[PDB]
């Protein structure tokens, strides 16, 4: 068993689901107990839909399992693609279905339906969402694709396919709209967009296309390979989430094209992050987490783009894993792979950052120590699908994320004047006014710490008992914290 | 749907097929909050956590008060022994969270569909500390409890632990909001009832006592199993219809004022004041309400209740009273008060259950939230059912204020158009 | 003297600066004391901007009054016109420079520059920013124009200038975007953008467009109408600020113009608003302030569009008096005309609403009184001039403001969870997660007031107190309370 | 630029022309915070008003601390009688804050140059009170004073209201930051010196004593009115550099040792540990800093002392040093620690400077927000010059905290690109 107070993912099926609820004339029959149709309050409240999902749940009881299950299934599955009428069908199992092992999926190809069917192998016990909605996306495509340089020959502009964007993904709504918008600009058309949007019939156009964008790795890389070994269709991996990423991203396409010859000021990101009042963000300590698309880009963005310095970085996307470790090698720090809140939160606390780039999870840990937080990956809830235009990918994504992770801090001249003057009675200690809401330790010692201005303490406090063991320094004192500060 | 029967002038269906509920699960959202003094633990899969956060998780937690033991394969595969695992699992939350005084093993539709048990596993847990933490067992699994049921079961639970005793008690079983809470207590005290305690208490470590002289007054519907074993303890279990609306809580407080043989002058000067004024507020609500046609589905086992007020107080036409589980002689009194000819339907086929809601086009929809959003993209205004668990709404005083649940969609629906 | 603790405007001559900076070729003289040039702050912090404002002080010293002030601001004059070759030039004086009455524009018009010289008599001790801002535009456009249907004839597409916008104004930057993207895709180009990114040739070509579009009355209802008058030119008179506003305007221009046939859905604002998890939104009280425009704008979306209550209403723009007297009426309202903060305050304090739509000040007031508080208006600060586009006209406008004005509200289930319970560790009362921060009342009836969920406990202790005077009740108790909300 | 003068090997020139530069009424912005129990009333126009709230409005205030009456065409037309209107204006400002201990009426430019005596009305309002609010007076015009000047106004005022007295004190005159004044106590009691106290103090009630016996410690170089001030109270003004970085700090500190008449062997055996540790913390920064080429604007007054510790600690080249205003007697001991040939600018013409900026292309030019991002703009890095006066950069200790604020805008600059 494995203690889980927060879990970064769903089960795998909620990933099938977000395949077939993203894309249009596709249903899913899933077996499941009573209770499971939680997952529709998924897409009818934090992506606030207008429209039931395409899932037929069996619902069984405990009186159903004194029966015939599996004639239960074979019942929903009629029903649904004759009430439905889909292009095709998904049939898989939750992870209590997944006990008794009722073979709902292979049942369905046994059934005489035709129309194509994906009998979906999703290990619940043993896999999670992302990998669920990639295998989904995989076989889907897989199953319908299996049978089966122009573009300057043709005389038609570049058309590349955007796969991975996905309800219940982190602002696929608008990331999308970004892309496409900046692909037009630089004379490159959309062929196909999927699974968000797209039919079973646009799926089978795919290999029309002249490259294929995976925006979304997490969702759309084992699928994009598989195009590649099929269809020769070559396939971007630079993720245009930040100023220099999108940069890098419009020159990898452009060669995968084979065209020519963008611009760096085309975002406000920079501008904004060389104007003087961006001056104090110069080292500020921030830890990152999330999936491992998000983190790599957030990752190259405080330290390239913004100057914060991180000081801890790790992802839950074990797939991601040996890149995220790289990544954090060249930060010259150890990355944090797990999908342990605990874990998590206790990385935070040891190093003790002034500000936290996570998941709706890392809010929990940041609530508790104090430290200000701003959301940059799934896990997420209802405030993080806005009706405002938020992509974070492009010239306006890195825009909306300079205005949303300086946020949180503390504003300039405000922090400058608690350094300086620490007896008020309304702007105190870890007071931010923005957000309108009023081994041993001498007592001289703690004395100099008290002094040092809020959300540094903490590192001061460690740093200062790291020097203290490190020399053969006993107790603490005014003096051996100021001697830390020389040292480090 | 199957052959009718008939009780009280009413019909009563029942209907299988695809359910849109939540399991008992749910039942942590707000019993985490009733009792902060207690922890609940799932016993379950990813799937459970899932439901859990997905949930509650929209709020931020310095402090965890609930989480997911999640089976791994080894678990499944019997390679690792649940006992040992559990308690190893439960020595580390109580590591991260010391001062837990209550801790609830939650059973899902994975631990009882391979029936770990549980039970057991709580009886030695609370065997190998009994000084400071406590260890209980109840299921929240889909496959048996549907969302309230859930607190039945934690209820239930608690029962065998409440202090033995035969003093004058009248006893409140089931959540009420605090406020709701000390103003019943308030009224009960005027009429000479000076024992009046509450069950589930505030804190879990201060359980009200039971035993004869015990008379209790059900304040939730879906308290069938907890009711059984306060009976069992020696309590007597007053039967009245539900504390909801001036009707429902007039009889509901007469019933224990009966018991505690009150004289009637008393209890009606008591009253008076409460329910004219009652009337009074109800006013304005009733002409937005009255003549609307109603339709609920099945989610909590309030709706025979709910049904019951918002047509003899509020006027309200009844399409059709949709509830997960009907305990017949519980709805007794409650059925005797519903008009004649009222539709009930006992289970659900959501997709014809919901063909019936599109051939009548109801003017309120009291549903979930899987079906709530896309009702209104079809033109169809909903009451979304949950909110009726986390309001307010017992007592005579408070009659105006759950009229105005259902009078709020409707308000706005005319606001914006 | 008044006294002023938050001056909602600037004094005149920011609101010419204002002009000068937004436009381009346009120089301004200002005879000032050292020190005025904080101003410059204003556009190099604020608007972040990386020019100085072409704005010429003479900065004078007390030395200087001792001296020829007069020769100083005609060196200065000369100065500025041979250093910068200016289109046209701006002449005033600031506060100071008015009491000593130098006459530095008459001047100007006598030192024998052959450019076009606008004298501009601001009275800094009468009037104040916005007036100053819409006289220099109405000036400077008299006096470029003073000595000087067909579209359909001619066979092109209508053509509307866009008069408002400026620097320092309330999002400028976006609404123009937002509005000129709008206008496009309903077939009508655009002719000049003014004062923003205008030159003094540009405004010449004012009189080639079809109608004029006034985006900002406060600054260019003025020049509108002395353009209609000159040169027949008819004006919009609706600012597209809502969903409903943007509608009626995009219905008033057609009419103007005189074309034929604005879904509703173009925005997301209506189906956000509709949709369940803004059922509770219904009723909430709010308080409203700030300039003319925003103010009648945020009134018709609160009660029209999002279901709020509008308990309190008032601007500052004394030249809009009249219509947020209407609109107050409507609303069942008396209106708040003043520039007093106190009195703001004030008003604020006694109807004690849930949600405050103000300015930049309103902050000062809700963060004392607890309510939840958002910006919609000018006066504002640098957080009101963000990296992400942000309009708050048109379709994407709404999106914004939803997004906006609902976030400094407790959300849905937290808000019940708190009217449930009372007696949580963490979940207390008047505690916002989501924001991650960890005559005489009988002991009775106090009671029964605690037991009131917060912010709306405010109205409830009026409402009560209010009912007690009402009839012959004294003291108060826990029924009385509940009494009054019967009666209410 | 005029005829050049020369002192201490250093070159002294004039400029007249257009000044960019704060007026003394933004002092509000840091004493406002050093004293919360004062509050700070201008007499003014509605410029005066925009311009405190466009520098301390970014922050939000539950309580008003500062503020302006501003005058109206009656003022202005003397249809209202000055006195009567302040009264009234100062008698509704203690309405809302009645908790002010002491109220500055702040002179502007509007009644400056119209001659509003507003050091009467602050008398005869003090009379009017006495037991309740202080009400006191200085100027912070454009016209009179520069930006820190402002602050030489205030402490100024102040200092009649001393009490008077002749023991052994070593007085601190300056705004320092409260860890900086509390560490600079503990230094200087470790000397032997059991009296220390900062002039301007924590709360205005309670103001340090002063007469024969007293040394007074500049800390600040802006203070010529101050210092002159209390020199006629009977204070001895002790001649120091200024306590900037390790030199100037060094030499500032035994100033007031000498004057005490501390043995040598005492204030080595003090400030040794103090220094070596600074010159290893200063390393990083002085590699960051060496060799780069300074340009710093008049501002604050603080030029001269920041160029010499820039120069003589850190490694900087200076191209110019300029400063609002030179009090040539009080910078004395610091024009002798400045490397030779250094070329000091009082007064200012921005464009002419501006065009000496543009033709020497410097590493770094300290310079005013009005500048800082245009500049940026044109290729040319800059340190925003008012960060000095709202950051602990006093004291051998924080040398390389000083530093740092120099060296972050360069290694910003390398980060980013
Ligand atoms: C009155 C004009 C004005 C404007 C528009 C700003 C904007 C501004 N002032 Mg401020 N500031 C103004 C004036 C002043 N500032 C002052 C001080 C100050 C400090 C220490 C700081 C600051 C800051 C700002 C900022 C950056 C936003 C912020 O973090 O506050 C703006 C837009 C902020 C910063 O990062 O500066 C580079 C910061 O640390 N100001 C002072 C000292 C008396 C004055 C008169
Ligand atoms: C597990 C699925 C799920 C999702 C995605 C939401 C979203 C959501 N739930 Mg919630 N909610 C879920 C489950 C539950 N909710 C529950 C309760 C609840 C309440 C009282 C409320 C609420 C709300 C929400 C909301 C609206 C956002 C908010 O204000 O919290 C989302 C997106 C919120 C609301 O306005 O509903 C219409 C509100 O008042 N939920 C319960 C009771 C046991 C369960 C199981
Ligand atoms: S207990 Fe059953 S119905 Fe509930 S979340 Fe777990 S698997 Fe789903
Ligand atoms: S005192 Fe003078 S320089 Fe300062 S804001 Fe007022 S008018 Fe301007
Ligand atoms: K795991
Ligand atoms: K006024």
């Amino acid at each position: 068993m494995e203690l889980t107070l927060w879990t970064y993912e769903g089960p795998p099926h909620i990933g099938a689901m977000r395949i077939a609820t993203s894309m249009k004339g596709l249903h899913y029959v899933l077996h499941a107990p009573q209770g499971d149709t939680y997952a529709d309050l998924l897409f009818t409240m934090i992506e606030r839909r207008g429209s039931r999902p395409p899932v037929t749940y069996t619902t069984f009881q405990a009186r159903d399992l004194g029966g015939d299950t599996a004639e239960l299934v074979k019942g929903h599955i009629f029903e649904a693609v004759e009430r439905f009428k889909p292009e095709a069908l998904l049939v898989g199992e939750s992870c209590t279905a997944e006990l008794i092992q009722d073979q709902p999926g292979s049942l369905a190809k046994g059934m005489g339906l035709n129309i194509p069917i994906v009998s979906l192998e999703l290990p619940a016990y043993s896999k999670k969402e992302n990998w669920g909605a990639s295998e989904t996306f995989y076989q889907l495509i897989r199953g319908l694709l299996k049978e089966i340089q122009s573009w300057q020959e043709e005389g038609r502009r570049p058309r590349v396919n955007l796969l991975g964007p996905s309800l219940l993904g982190f602002r696929c709504r608008d990331d999308v709209l970004e892309i496409q918008k900046i692909l037009g600009e630089n004379g490159i058309d959309i062929n196909v967009i999927a699974p968000l949007g797209a039919s079973p019939s646009d799926l089978m156009r795919l290999p029309k296309a002249d490259a294929n964008v995976c925006l979304y790795p997490e969702i759309a890389e084992s699928t994009c390979l598989w195009l590649e070994r099929n269809f020769k269709t070559p396939f971007t991996k630079v993720v245009p989430i930040g100023v220099k990423a999108t940069q890098d991203f419009l020159e990898e396409l452009y060669e995968l094209l084979g065209m020519e010859v963008s611009n760096s000021d085309q975002s406000k990101l920079p501008w904004y992050s060389k104007s003087v009042d961006s001056n104090y963000l110069t080292g500020k300590r921030v830890f990152i987490f999330g999936d491992g698309t998000h983190v790599l880009a957030a990752a190259r963005i405080a330290n390239e783009e913004l100057g914060f310095e991180v000081v801890g970085i790790g992802t839950y996307s074990r797939e991601m894993a040996r890149k995220v470790r790289a990544a954090a090698t060249e930060l010259g720090l150890e990355a944090l792979i797990t999908n342990d809140y605990l874990e998590v939160e206790e990385s935070i606390k040891e190093c003790a950052p002034e500000l936290v780039l996570g998941t709706q999870m890392e809010r929990h840990s940041a609530k508790r120590l104090g430290i200000p937080c701003a959301v940059i990956s799934t896990p997420m809830h209802v405030q993080d699908v806005p009706a405002r235009y938020s992509p974070q990918m492009g010239w306006e994504g890195a825009n909306v994320i300079f205005d949303d992770w300086v946020h949180p801090l503390m504003m300039g001249l405000e922090e400058h004047l608690i350094g300086m003057f620490r007896h008020d009675f309304e702007f105190t200690d870890g007071h931010q006014s923005h957000l309108g809401h009023l081994i041993h330790w001498t007592s001289e010692g703690e004395s100099e710490l008290a002094k040092i201005p809020f959300f540094v303490r903490g590192k001061v406090r460690r740093n200062t008992e790291k020097y203290a063991r490190q020399a053969g320094c006993r107790e603490i004192d005014g003096e051996t914290l100021l001697d830390a500060k020389a040292h480090f | 749907l199957g052959s009718p029967e008939f009780m009280s002038g009413s019909t009563l269906l029942k209907e299988t097929g695809p359910r849109e509920v939540f399991c008992g699960l749910t039942s942590i959202v707000w019993l985490h909050r009733r009792m902060p003094d207690a922890f609940f633990l799932v016993v379950g899969s990813r799937t459970c956590a899932h439901l859990i956060q997905s949930a509650a998780g929209v709020m931020i937690f310095a402090e965890p008060r609930f989480g997911t033991a999640i089976l791994e394969e080894r678990d499944l595969a019997g390679l690792a022994d649940a006992h040992e695992e559990l308690d190893r699992v439960v020595k580390s939350l109580l590591k991260r969270r010391p001062e837990i005084r209550t801790l609830f093993l939650v059973g899902s539709c994975p631990s009882e569909v391979i029936k770990i048990d549980l039970s057991r596993a709580a009886e030695r847990l609370s065997s190998q500390f009994n000084g400071q933490v406590r260890i209980l067992n109840y299921s929240g699994s889909g496959i048996e409890t549907t969302f309230t049921q859930g607190e039945d079961g934690a209820l239930k639970a608690l029962v065998p632990l409440m202090p033995s005793s035969q003093e004058e008690q009248l006893l409140l079983a089931g959540t009420l909001a605090n406020p709701v809470e000390d103003r019943l207590k308030t009224i009960f005290n005027r009429l000479g009832i000076q024992k009046v305690e509450s069950f589930p208490p505030r804190e879990s470590t201060k359980l009200p006592a039971i035993g004869p002289g015990t008379k209790v007054l059900l304040a939730q519907p879906y308290l069938t199993d907890t009711a059984r074993e306060l009976k069992d303890r020696g309590a007597e279990i007053l039967q009245a219809p539900f504390p909801l609306g001036v009707e429902g809580s007039q009889l509901w407080i007469e019933a224990a004022a009966n018991a505690f043989k009150i004289k009637k002058t008393l209890v009606d000067a008591t009253l008076e004041p409460l329910i004219t004024r009652a009337h009074k507020a109800l006013k304005p609500y009733v002409e937005q309400l009255s003549g609307k046609k109603l339709f609920l589905l099945p989610e909590s086992q309030l709706e025979i209740p709910l049904a019951r007020f918002l047509s003899n107080e509020c006027g309200m036409k009844l399409i059709e009273v949709g509830v997960p589980y009907l305990n017949r002689e519980m709805m007794g009194p409650e059925l005797d008060l519903l008009p004649q000819n009222t539709r009930i339907v006992e289970g659900q086929h959501v997709e014809k259950q919901l063909d019936r809601v599109r051939e009548h086009h109801p003017d309120l929809v009291v549903c979930g939230m899987g079906l709530a959003n896309p009702l209104e993209a079809e033109g169809i205004s909903t009451k979304w059912s949950i909110e009726m668990v986390f309001s307010p709404i017992h007592g005579i005083d408070q009659a105006s204020d759950l009229a105005e649940l259902f009078a709020r969609p409707l308000h706005r629906q005319n606001l914006l158009n």
